[PDB]
RNA sequence: UAGAGGUACUUAUUUCCAAACUUCGAACCUCCUUGUUAGGCAUUUACCUAACUGGAAAUGCUUAAAUGAAUUAGCGUUACAAGUGGGCUCUGACCGGUAAGCGGUCAUGGCGAAAUGGGAUGAACCAUACGUCUGAAUAAGGUGCCGAAAUGUACUAUCACUGAUACCAUAAAGGGAGUCCAUGUAUAUACUAGGGCCCCGAAAAUGAAUGGCGCAUAUAGUACUACCGAUCUCAG
């Protein structure tokens, strides 16, 4: 209803943005920057088609 | 005498001018880079016809020696020295260097003595102008399709919309000239800026 | 006759294989610093036992 | 499953306005608004030989 | 595959390396206590058992 | 397949200036997900607007008035070629603007060999069958048109019943 | 031809800027030091007595000793495997009061005064912390100018 | 480089440059800080200050208020000893050289010590790094037959003793009323801005290799689904 008001009025109704997010490893492990994986080691995804919550803000 | 212009193409070092370090140089085979009416104006010659080099590589002080006859023997054989300006620019400052070799020491104390001058384009790099008459306009053409043929790779001949040298259309130079914020040095135009 | 000079190709593999951060026991540095200060310093706590 | 049938409704609601025959010739005046100018000529350059 | 480090920096030790009846036995007699009483006396004592000849110096009167 | 979209975009409010301008993109692209980067793309190129200090407002997905029939559809683009850069005016005959514009790009990609990547549209629209200058698209608005299907297939009616073997021989006849 | 020498490989480190030549002002010689402070060294090259080495330029350290003109400073280079501390001695036309912790004890200063007013008032505290730039919130924007960029035919322009 | 203005120089310009020029100056990097911070009180000093109910420093007491970025994680320390001290290399940056599967450096990765699948074939490239087995769905890469899997659907080009999938196993400058698409003008027609594909340019020795057979809608591009396929992933 606040979109459809106002389109009735004038404006755009722009969203809140993503809070957090899903982030799934598709690639495998070997022939990788250090830094690279440093920081998949950061957020717990070592294997191959591992998942988890990540919370979005500047630093993420 | 040379080397193949093939072994000095494409641009394997730092660029290696002429200077307290490297001595033993020969000069370029260029000298004059301008002939032609050189004493002329902007109104006089308004119509302008470039070379434009569509590769990053060496040019040779040898083909631009070669260019700029081809080019003035055509421009004198049609027209005979009145309206045409033409002009070069590119000027070799890059030094080549060789190995010798001619028992032998080969790649040992490979560094090598100088033996040419050189000058290193850039991709859209103007190597040749034509300044000339809207009469003679068919001529410059001409004369550049026959100078292309001297350069290595491959090279478009362009009629440029700027009048003269100038850096102006035809339609901007008469509002600065009706404006009077140009002015008129004997050769080429110096612009008024009210300072 | 002619082998290499140097290499750095993996000196950054082992230096991470352990970049160990040394700490300092303490940041006074007594055969350093003034001796007209620390001369003083002594009676300092000499004086105050007592 | 009570509460994603009615979030799968207000959803589907919305698709009601988007596909109107009102609303659709509205987005499609915006977009043959949005459009440019016509142009005259192609070619890389123009070229123009005023006499001075 | 998986991405970790497989090696072992610190091994400690768990039980005594004597072949002792003794030293072994009572070992287990304030290893059972360091368990079930969950106390960090009874735990000191359970490990101090463990360590070899050397670290049990002696302790003069 | 391609949906032409509608985005609008703007800069974020500094304390100099709140309510700027924003600015829309016509762009053509799968899904609402790649028509934002295709903004982000022609935004940062031309009015100098990045991702990193901009909103984007609404993706508007343009749906046709009428699929029922048939348009017909001018199409000014640049193309980019090694060395040279050429501009083009080519136009098709279709139910909608992305079908038009889907069809372009396998015809550069056929003709000239240029993909998506190098190609920049400048202007699709609707056009009349007056205003329309192109012959062989022309002779498809006159009446009476024939043309014969010389050369039928031979593909199965459903895929369950195909076969490769035949007692009678296939004519392959426009007949 | 690699040298190995003290003041070698700065040609531009200890060059003088740019309309930045001459000695310094004598404000400089004014100015006071403690020990714990935490002090940048950056270098002028114009005081040639007690300069430090090259590599100790735009490098953070703690002071330990001070003397009579020059300032003892803790520094943490990083050697090969392993970060070992360094003990300079510098002069102070070389020293400056470094702001790496201006941050922190505005910070502390801050929430001090936040703590105590909560109570005078009292009233109920929220609690400060530092966050990092977050996702928006959903808002509504009218604009009143709208472009509408396309991209323009290519022309030569030479 | 090349003209103009002044009394060969000189004042403004202009064509075009520098690894051992700099009046400006990025990206990528680098280093420090982020929990205890503000005080107040009175002993000690041979030190500092003109002076002490000051400074400087360390000893204790104590007045307030809290655990004050993200994500992750147990961290610290010692002893004894093996092998090694010929390396090679992909992708980028670079020095010398006409260049080299050449010589010498740099950053991450790889091989050496890494199987299996894919590139017909290959240490190094792509997917992925492995207990013994049984399945499912995939990755790289493929789906006329050899060969497991659509001669798939939709849309554009191509006739040539020719073309055919990264690293890669070679081809250029320069031509063509071959064909398709095409820019600007003039009067169905003349003049061309060009672009692909195709042809020419294009010659070596045993008989010869898009991997072969062969193909000509199994050639060159483009889009979207289904499907086969690793010791990866998932389930037991």
């Amino acid at each position: 209803d606040a979109e459809n008001k106002a389109t009735a009025e004038g404006a755009f109704y722009v969203p809140a943005e993503a809070k957090f997010a899903f982030v799934i490893r598709t690639k495998g492990t070997n022939k990788l920057h250090p830094d690279v994986r440093k920081i998949l080691h950061l957020f717990r995804l070592n294997q191959k088609h591992n998942a988890i919550f990540v919370r979005l803000n500047k630093a993420t | 005498g040379r080397r193949p212009a093939r072994c000095y193409r494409y641009i394997g070092n730092k660029p290696y001018p002429k200077s307290r370090f490297c001595r033993g140089v020969p000069d370029p085979r260029i000298i004059r880079y301008e002939t032609g009416t050189k004493t002329a104006h902007a109104k006089e010659l308004p119509i302008c016809c470039r070379l434009i080099l569509l590769e990053h590589e060496c040019v040779s002080s040898e083909a631009l020696e070669a260019a700029r006859v081809s080019s003035n023997r055509y421009m004198m054989k049609t027209m005979g020295k009145d309206g045409y300006h033409i002009k070069i620019n590119l000027h070799p400052f890059h030094v080549l260097r060789i190995n010798k070799m001619l028992l032998q020491t080969g790649m040992r104390h490979a560094f090598g003595k100088p033996e040419g001058l050189v000058a290193r384009a850039n991709y859209n790099s103007q190597i040749m102008t034509i300044r000339t008459t809207s009469a003679g306009l068919k001529h410059a053409l001409e004369a550049l399709r026959r100078a292309s043929f001297k350069f290595p790779g491959h090279s478009r001949v362009v009629i440029s919309n700027k009048v003269g040298f100038t850096p102006y259309t035809f339609e901007q130079f008469k509002e600065l000239q009706a404006n009077g914020q140009i002015v008129d040095c004997g050769n080429h135009v110096k612009r008024v800026y009210r300072r | 006759a002619k082998r290499s000079n140097t290499s750095a190709h993996n000196r950054s593999h082992q230096h991470h294989r352990n970049i160990h951060k040394c700490v300092v026991k303490k940041l006074w540095f007594e055969k350093g610093m003034n001796a007209k200060f620390l001369r003083n310093a002594r009676y300092a706590k000499a004086g105050q036992n007592k | 499953q009570k509460a994603l049938k009615e979030v799968a409704e207000l959803r589907a609601a919305q698709e009601a306005k988007r596909t109107s025959p009102e609303v659709v010739k509205a987005v499609f005046a915006e977009a043959v608004a949005a459009q440019p100018a016509t142009p005259d000529n192609m070619s890389t350059q123009i070229i123009n030989h005023i006499p001075l | 595959g998986v991405d970790l480090d497989h090696r072992v920096p610190r091994k400690q030790r768990q039980e005594p390396k004597t072949a002792d009846a003794q030293m072994k036995m009572l070992h287990n007699l304030y290893a059972f206590l360091a368990r079930r009483t969950g106390n960090d006396f009874n735990a000191k004592i359970a490990h101090r058992l463990c360590i070899s000849r050397t670290n049990r110096r002696p302790y003069s009167l | 397949s391609l949906k032409q979209y509608l985005v609008i975009g703007r800069p974020y409010p500094t304390k100099e200036i709140p309510n700027p301008p924003a600015v829309r993109v016509q762009v053509f692209a799968p899904d609402e997900v790649i028509a934002k980067s295709k903004f982000w793309t022609v935004a940062q190129r031309i009015a100098r607007l990045k991702k990193a200090h901009g909103e984007v407002l609404a993706v508007k997905h343009v749906i046709e008035p009428e699929p029922t029939r048939v348009k017909n559809y001018g199409v000014w683009l640049s193309y980019r070629s090694t060395r040279n850069h050429h501009n083009v005016y080519k136009e098709y005959r279709d139910t909608t603007t992305e079908g038009a514009a889907t069809k372009m790009l396998a015809e550069l990609a056929g003709t000239h060999d240029v993909s998506a990547d190098n190609i920049s549209i400048i202007k699709i629209a609707e056009v009349a069958d007056k205003d329309l200058v192109h012959k062989n698209i022309s002779q498809f608005t006159h009446e009476n048109i024939k043309f014969p299907m010389l050369k039928q297939s031979i593909r199965a009616p459903t895929a369950s019943a195909r076969k490769v073997f035949a007692a009678t021989r296939p004519t392959v006849c426009g007949f | 031809g690699h040298t190995e020498g003290l003041r070698h490989a700065t040609r531009y480190l200890f060059a003088r800027k740019f309309r930045k030549h001459g000695a310094p002002a004598p404000s400089i010689t004014l100015r006071t030091f403690r020990i714990g402070d935490i002090v940048d060294i950056k270098v002028n090259g114009a005081l040639h007595s007690g300069m430090p080495n090259r590599v100790y330029h735009g490098a953070t350290g703690i002071v330990w000793n001070v003397s009579p003109h020059a300032v003892g400073i803790l520094v943490k280079r990083r050697v090969n495997n392993h970060i070992a501390p360094k003990r300079i001695y510098v002069r102070t036309e070389h020293v400056f009061p470094s702001k790496s912790k201006n941050d922190f004890v505005a910070r502390c200063q801050a929430n001090l005064k936040a703590h105590e007013e909560a109570k005078k008032a009292g009233t109920k505290i929220a609690l400060p912390k530092r966050l990092p730039a977050q996702p928006r919130a959903s808002h509504v924007v009218k604009p009143e100018l709208i472009q509408t960029i396309t991209d323009a035919p290519f022309r030569e322009n030479w």
